[PDB]
């Protein structure tokens, strides 16, 4: 339940990913 | 020359995460490029640091930053964690991949939120000299 933002790098989209929690 | 943003974000239940990441040529500065991880809790702080200083009075401290809402998203993600043994495995992947683009839609709106309020700081001709910012950029003793 705990989530990992990255920023695209550009222009790259951006993205979240599953953590372990 | 100060440059700001937020490359990545962690959201974990109890807190948000920013990792804040600076490049400057401001001598003033230890190192040219650095990044430190602060709390939502901490740009508060700056910005009530920021308020009340006596010498920036007339002048506008940027707006804080919006506190972040993941308690949809999180909600459904423990839910689903609820659901893996029960749910047809197709309806999973389905609904993981919503529940994500979810937290995702989030993430987006409070980083730039986040960032914009930072970048506003360095932007500013006064502000951007600030020693409480200075160390809310640098400080990165863990």
């Amino acid at each position: 339940p705990a989530v990992q933002f990255f920023k695209g790098k550009n222009g790259s989209a951006d993205q979240v990913i599953l953590v372990t929690q | 020359s100060l440059q700001i943003d937020i490359p990545d974000a962690l959201s974990e239940r109890d807190k948000v995460k920013f990792t804040v990441h600076t490049k400057t040529t401001l001598p003033t500065f230890q190192s040219p490029e650095f990044s430190v991880t602060r709390q939502h809790e901490d740009f508060v702080w700056l910005h009530d640091t920021l308020i009340e200083t006596t010498d920036y009075a007339g002048l506008i401290i940027p707006p804080a930053p919006t506190k972040p809402d993941f308690d949809g998203p999180r909600e459904k993600m423990q839910k689903l964690g609820e659901g893996e043994g029960s749910m047809t495995k197709e309806e999973f992947a389905k609904m993981k991949q919503e529940l994500e683009a979810e937290y995702l839609a989030v993430f987006k709106k409070t980083v730039s939120s986040h960032e914009v309020f930072l970048q506003r700081l360095s932007s500013h001709p006064v502000l951007s000299k600030d020693r409480n910012f200075h160390v809310f950029l640098e400080y990165d003793q863990p």
